[PDB]
């Protein structure tokens, strides 16, 4: 087919988006928790913003990739809604993709994976609510 | 044979470009259709599964492939539904034509044969449909409400037919029986028309996590024994009686799809070559 | 420094090839459109995308395509004359002329001079023209029969057109109700083409059977003339007959039927009486053209025979193309 | 030892490669089927020259070094002692079943499942046949294809696609006789099949010798019932034996 | 583009160590001179640790941090700036315990912060 | 590893080319020698310089020359049968059979089956023999075959013309070797025999057409009958072959 652009299909597109989200997670993986390690942020001019906060990193992290930008838009949803847990979100979502990508290699369709993750989140919220402690 | 002059290369050039547009838009069929990523030239990126929006944002340059794009617009104006199913049907018929042309069958014989399957096809769908009363505002409410539940907003031809690709299986099943009574090249040309319809439910079964073969293979027996009520139910994730699930579509969508798709396949088949003017 | 800086000259060896390759290409371009089962064709001007269109009209294809070869421009201009003047036979003229040059290139390969070829084609065109004159059928009385012939001739002209689905000097809604202007424009063109030959049919009530009957009947008289003729003229006239027989061969090939079976059967038919057999595109076999109701005007087939022979005669007389330095 | 340069290929790429070899042996013999079959010019190792169309003699001289093709020759060695006549029909039918199987591998069917489908259809065909005996000229193959096609609808499992493929593969024998006779194969194929339903229910063959008409019963062309039963049985058994092989390992010389 | 893993810490060490090796001999009253080739072919024979690093171009951001911290020293204290970079480079030059022993930096940093409270008390 | 260690197998189009070129090559080898003005030819064996010789007999040319392809051996073996059994017409058999195969190669390119061509040649050989009994001879047989082409089914008509066209090439080659305009002499014989005058032929002495009955030139009936049959039969064998199986050399 002749077009004014470019196209690319297949399972490798899932892998390319998986390795991208996995890369963004590793940028904020070692900085998880109160003993997290600091990380440099070399801007375009030359300034170097050193910090360990995962939320501050993702606001300044600039990776020109669509899958990474989805997690950046995802960060704003968690920051505004609650204001914490953004680092665990990007790390949890990255492992679900790296594990789901392995299932896709075992001839497991993503629709069956999407259905499993939805039911797991429902039951997880149930088990969480059943094992709380009130204020 | 020598086959010095090779005008068939333009048929395979138009079929490949036509089949390419269908292969891309195939996965986005149904509620469980896999989304697709479109990136504008400026830098913006978007995600969607509506087949109509994807074809517009493809920038199709080939003439034969543009006929499928304009074909999808005709379905939107006439019926307004089944936009993605039309392009998938045309891509499979042309892919089936690639097997017939290798056997030494002419495009005109293939074109005239497909019209006979279309003529018998409309009779098959119209016979197994469910007539309704238009003045009865009860049927129109639940018909659009249940259909709108399949659309984005779920909270806020006087006939009907089942979904889940069941019209394509009854069409493919009885056309194979109709081809046994025919004579000449129309037999293989109509059988190939029947096998092409099976791409739709196998695509729905694939998107629903089921096996594409065993799903349509099981339904072809349920249609030989039962009726068109048997179709793929993605809400439950398996084969079920679609008449009970209240997942139906009007008759004009399935009829206009075969009508407009076959006319495009007949038009593409009649292309012997293209001339560049100035 | 004989011809440089734009100015070129093709010698006798190359100009003999360029003259035929240019003309034969235009014939093979639009031969697929011949017959009621003609193949469509896309036209897309370079540099612009809005010029897309699809058609199976041999006349419309030649009008829009540009031509740089002078040998091809002669054959194209001679075809546009048939479309503007007669309104029918634009495709048969281009195909019949090209098939003659295709066979002529095989004759010159046998060291047959072009002038020796032209002598045979002039004698064959007389015998071929005499065949239509004898087999032509006029209708002075029985206006019902003459009215029926106009209906058959109208269907032949309208064949392979947009409208194919549905007494003196010859100076909204679907098509059946006679949607946009493109439908009405092509409706006027093919319909005007029918009025041209139909008006010519009133001025000349003679009619001949189409579907390969007239083309095969003329080809038979040429083969008979090949029995009483000098040596080299026989081999040249034999190629004139084969060019006429290639017309129904193309009408059958475009329809998907076995052309070698149908066309060779018509030879055995016409060779032993039976000057009515032709191609039945409906069923895909041979049948009497009179019973099936297929017939064409005599002046149309006459001009198609003469314009095709006169066109090919000009190419053979050419042996060296001269191109000066373009400005 | 000698693991270097060892053959290593498996999956669909291996099965399709095996199917590619069997088709070459079938297509080579598909033209030599029937009385109008095209002869084969055989040159012996001693420099002799011979010409014939015997299916058995073609395979004995055909020294194909491919292993999958050797099994096709070993099959025909036994057929000469059981059937005698249709040695080309076995190889031509096996190549047809493997060619149609290639369309199923793309759909995602397992080779062992196709093997079970053909074994079920082969029993339907064998059951229907009793209903230089049965009527030759391809009448039996066309009648069996209709029965297998109808019974395929009564197979609710993935073998349904394989049963349909057995019907189309059965038609290659009559389609080959029409091609070798200089006629349109498909137009002559479907016309005889429609006559077996629309015109009259009894089976009718193909007029390959250009005699009066079809209905070989009038032409007195009749083959043995044991012949046809072993023909499609040996052909199916060879297809199952080839479909159940997905690795040809041979150590190379280092 | 970017750096990740053990290559970063070992890379920051070689950068800070390299900046200290320049001015190792610029300490004391018998300090050694340095030759700075200007882009125009000129030479400056200064022996000031602040002036040397000010004129040198550095690509690693770790070197920019070492130099920028030295400039902050000059504003507060115009002496002992050369000792800061040498000690910071020697404290980082012990890469045996850092990577070859596979100790985490938090283990090393806890020891360096414990010694600092002891170094202050002893002085 | 389908074929190795000397053994080989030729495909359809490969054996097609190898079958016709090998037979047609032997044809054009002896085409120049056909006629009283036959062109000489040199034969020089390998390793024996003294074996240099010159001749124009087609039988002497084929007996000594070696043959590698198997299809050519079939045509060369049948030529030796004509030399031993009959004793004359050896070059006519080899030239006529190759012209039949030269045309058959063209028909196969036109999507015409070899078996359909053999059906036409068998019918054409009947009308040709009937023309000899009623009765230069090469054009009489071609005239009857051309008339038979108008009384035959579709595809068989085209095969009959190639059979007549091959017979017409014999006087063409006889005239070409003599240096005369073969296109005029042969086309004049065709125009003659088509309307009476079943005794016309070539006059190599004067270089024109003359009455063979008056000039006193004639050939035996049994010789021409065997030349027609041995050529069509030999061409039938090559045309019927579609695959060549080469075995390992010993
Ligand atoms: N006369 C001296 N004898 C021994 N050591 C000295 C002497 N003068 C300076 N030093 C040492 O040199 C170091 C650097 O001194 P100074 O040049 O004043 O600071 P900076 O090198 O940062 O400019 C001091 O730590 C001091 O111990």
């Amino acid at each position: 087919l002749s077009v004014f652009g470019d196209r690319s299909t297949g399972e490798t597109i899932r892998s390319q988006n998986v390795m991208a989200a996995a890369s963004i997670a590793n940028i904020v993986k070692s900085s998880l928790g109160p003993v997290g390690l600091d990380k440099m942020l070399v801007d375009d001019i030359g300034d170097v913003t050193i910090t360990n906060d995962g939320a501050t990193i993702l606001k300044l992290l600039e990776v020109e990739h669509p899958a990474a930008k989805v997690l950046c838009e995802l960060a704003d949803l968690q920051d505004k809604e609650v204001g914490d847990g953004t680092t665990s979100v990007v790390i949890i979502a990255a492992e679900l993709l790296k594990n789901a990508d392995e299932l896709v290699k075992q001839k497991i369709h993503p629709t069956s994976v999407i259905s499993g993750y939805r039911l797991a989140c429902k039951e997880a919220v149930r088990y969480i609510n059943e094992n709380l402690i009130v204020n | 044979y020598q086959d010095r002059d090779k005008p068939a290369q333009i048929r395979f050039s138009n079929i490949s470009a036509a089949k390419a547009v269908a292969d891309a838009i195939r996965t986005s069929l149904g509620p469980k259709g896999m989304d697709k990523m479109i990136q504008d030239g400026k830098g913006d990126v978007t995600i969607t599964n509506d087949g109509a929006t994807i074809l517009k944002q493809m920038q199709v340059l080939h003439p034969a492939a543009r006929m499928l794009v304009e074909l999808s617009k005709a379905q939107d104006i006439e019926a307004g539904d089944g936009t993605t199913s039309v392009v998938i049907i045309a891509g499979s018929l042309l892919d089936s034509c690639t097997k017939l042309l290798q056997k030494g069958i002419h495009p005109t014989i293939i074109s005239e044969s497909f019209q006979k399957a279309l003529e018998k096809g409309i009779e098959i769908l119209t016979d197994m449909s469910r007539p309704v009363e238009l003045s009865d505002r009860e049927t129109l409410l639940n018909s659009a409400t249940t259909s709108l539940n399949s659309k984005v907003v779920s909270q806020y031809k006087r006939a009907l037919i089942a979904g889940g690709g069941a019209p394509e299986i009854e069409l493919a099943l009885r056309l194979t029986e109709y081809s046994r009574t025919l004579s000449g090249m129309e037999s293989y040309c109509v059988r190939a028309f029947a096998d092409a319809m099976e791409v739709i439910p196998s695509t729905l079964a694939e998107n629903a996590g089921l096996n594409p073969i065993s799903t349509v293979t099981e339904l072809r027996n349920r249609h030989a024994q039962g009726e068109k009520t048997a179709g793929i139910n993605v809400r439950k994730g398996g084969i079920s009686n679609i008449l009970e699930e209240l997942v139906v579509q009007p008759l004009l969508v399935s009829v206009s799809a075969l009508t407009l798709a076959t006319e495009t396949v007949r038009s593409i088949l009649k292309i012997d070559d293209v001339v560049n003017t100035r | 420094n004989i011809f440089k800086a734009g100015a070129d000259e093709e010698r006798a060896e190359t100009a003999r090839l360029t003259s035929f390759i240019g003309a034969i290409a235009i014939g093979d371009l639009v031969k697929s459109t011949l017959g009621p089962k003609g193949m469509d064709k896309i036209l897309l001007s370079s540099g612009r995308d809005a010029s897309l269109m699809v058609t199976n009209d041999g006349a419309t294809i030649l009008k829009n395509i540009g031509v740089d070869n002078p040998a091809a421009k002669v054959l194209v201009d001679m075809s546009r004359v048939q479309d503007d003047e007669v309104g029918d036979g634009t495709t048969s003229v281009t195909v019949l002329a090209a098939e003659l040059l295709r066979e002529a290139e095989s004759l010159i390969a046998k060291k047959i001079h072009p002038q020796t070829i032209i002598a045979g084609w002039r004698e064959a065109t007389k015998a071929a023209r005499e065949a239509l004159l004898s087999s032509a059928v006029d209708h002075g009385s029985d206006e019902v029969k003459f009215r029926q012939d106009l209906m058959n001739i109208a269907g032949t002209t309208l064949s392979s057109k947009l409208l194919t689905h549905h007494k003196g000097s010859g100076n909204g809604g679907s098509l059946a109700d006679s949607a946009t202007q493109q439908i009405l424009d092509e409706a006027e063109r093919s319909l005007h083409d029918a009025l041209c030959v139909l008006a010519q049919t009133v001025k000349d009530s003679r009619t001949v059977y189409g579907g390969g009957c007239s083309e095969m009947l003329m080809a038979h008289a040429v083969t008979q003339l090949a029995n009483r003729t000098p040596g080299k003229e026989a081999v040249a006239m034999e190629s004139y007959a084969k060019a006429l027989r290639m017309l129904p061969t193309i009408i059958a090939d475009n329809a998907g039927y076995d052309s070698a079976d149908l066309v060779a059967q018509l030879r055995a038919a016409h060779s032993e009486g039976n000057t009515t057999a032709g191609l039945d595109m409906r069923e895909g076999t041979i049948g009497d053209m009179a019973i099936l109701g297929i017939t064409e005007s005599f002046q149309v087939k006459r001009q198609v025979l003469l314009s095709a022979a006169e066109a090919a005669e000009v190419i053979l007389r050419v042996d060296n193309i001269i191109k000066a330095a373009p400005r | 030892k000698d693991q270097d340069r060892k053959s290593r290929l498996m999956g669909l790429e291996a099965l399709k490669s095996h199917i590619m070899a069997a088709k070459a042996v079938a297509n080579t013999m598909r033209t030599s089927l029937g009385p109008n079959g095209l002869d084969k010019m055989m040159v012996d190792k001693d420099g002799d020259v011979t010409v014939t169309n015997d299916g058995a003699t073609i395979l004995s001289m055909m020294d194909v070094d491919h292993q999958i093709a050797k099994l096709m020759v070993e099959l025909s060695k036994s057929q000469d002692d059981e059937i005698g006549d249709g040695t080309t029909g076995v190889v031509v039918l096996a190549g047809a079943l493997l060619e149609e199987a290639e369309q199923l591998l793309d759909r995602g069917i397992h080779p062992i499942r196709i093997a079970d489908g053909y074994e079920q259809a082969a029993r339907v065909a064998i059951e229907h046949l009793d209903k230089k005996v049965v009527y030759g000229g391809g009448a039996a193959e066309i009648s069996c294809a209709l029965a297998v096609s109808q019974e395929a609808d009564k197979c609710p499992t993935l073998e349904q696609y394989a049963m349909r493929a057995f019907a189309d593969a059965l038609e290659v024998i009559p389609m080959a006789l029409s091609e070798n006779s200089g006629m349109n194969p498909i137009q002559t194929m479907t016309e005889v099949r429609a006559r077996q339903v629309k015109e009259m229910n009894p089976a009718l063959g193909i007029d390959c010798l250009h005699k009066g008409t079809n209905d070989m019963k009038q032409q007195h062309v009749i083959e043995t019932l044991i012949g046809k039963k072993q023909q499609i049985s040996l052909a199916t058994q060879m297809v199952r034996m080839i479909l159940k092989i997905d690795d040809i390992r041979k150590p190379g010389e280092s | 583009k970017r750096e990740s893993g053990r290559k970063v810490q070992s890379g920051n060490i070689n950068a800070a160590k390299t900046i200290a090796d320049i001015i190792r001999t610029c300490l004391g009253p018998k300090s050694m001179m340095k030759m700075l080739l200007d882009p125009m072919g000129g030479i400056v024979m200064t022996n000031d640790g602040n002036a040397i690093l000010r004129e040198i171009q550095v690509q690693h951001p770790a070197a920019k941090s070492m130099i920028e911290i030295s400039r902050t020293q000059d504003e507060e204290v115009g002496d002992g700036t050369t000792s800061v970079i040498i000690l910071a480079g020697e404290m980082l030059s012990v890469a045996e315990h850092f990577l070859e022993q596979q100790m985490h930096p938090t283990v090393v940093i806890s020891a360096y912060r414990k010694a600092l409270d002891d170094m202050i008390s002893t002085l």
